[PDB]
């Protein structure tokens, strides 16, 4: 199988 | 916006990965020797150290790396898959105590996430929760030094 990326976290809370 | 932490999943479980120094690291107990998905096909692991319970793939798209800690602080902060920050007091080379124990459920799915210092720099990679009757009071982590060394 493969590891897929389901989401991401920005530690600074950057909205941009 | 680029993220330092990736929320990943395999057919069986969900956990986290953390990009440190251009590499996307996570726990071997979550990924194994699995490859990581990309739009050009799966990319194989750059590093694999079953002993340290560590694996590493090239940093993926939409990510940014974390800077290893160099201040040596013992006041750590664990980031969960839900983006919750949990203060941890470092007890040793690879362990720290939660300043406020949480039920194990609160820490589930977070292995592979980062243990940060007061400067938000990477101190280690969350390896496993140390529970006592369903309450997580401490955690085991892989020092960034091991990652630096693996590279
Ligand atoms: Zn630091």
């Amino acid at each position: 199988g493969s590891v897929v990326i389901v989401g991401r976290i920005v530690l600074s809370g950057k909205p941009a | 916006v680029e993220g330092e932490v990736q929320i990943v999943s395999t057919a069986t479980q969900t956990f986290l990965a953390t990009c440190i120094n251009g590499v996307c690291w996570t726990v071997y107990h979550g990924a194994g020797t699995r490859t990581i998905a990309s739009p050009k096909g799966p990319v194989i692991q750059m590093y694999t150290n079953v002993d340290q319970d560590l694996v590493g793939w090239p940093a993926p798209q939409g990510s940014r790396s974390l800077t290893p800690c160099t201040c040596g602080s013992s006041d750590l902060y664990l980031v969960t898959r839900h983006a919750d920050v949990i203060p941890v007091r470092r007890r040793g080379d690879s362990r720290g105590s939660l300043l406020s124990p949480r039920p194990i459920s609160y820490l589930k799915g977070s292995s592979g996430g980062p243990l940060l210092c007061p400067a938000g720099h990477a101190v280690g990679l969350f390896r496993a929760a140390v529970c006592t009757r369903g309450v997580a009071k401490a955690v085991d982590f892989i020092p960034v030094e091991n990652l630096e060394t693996t590279m």
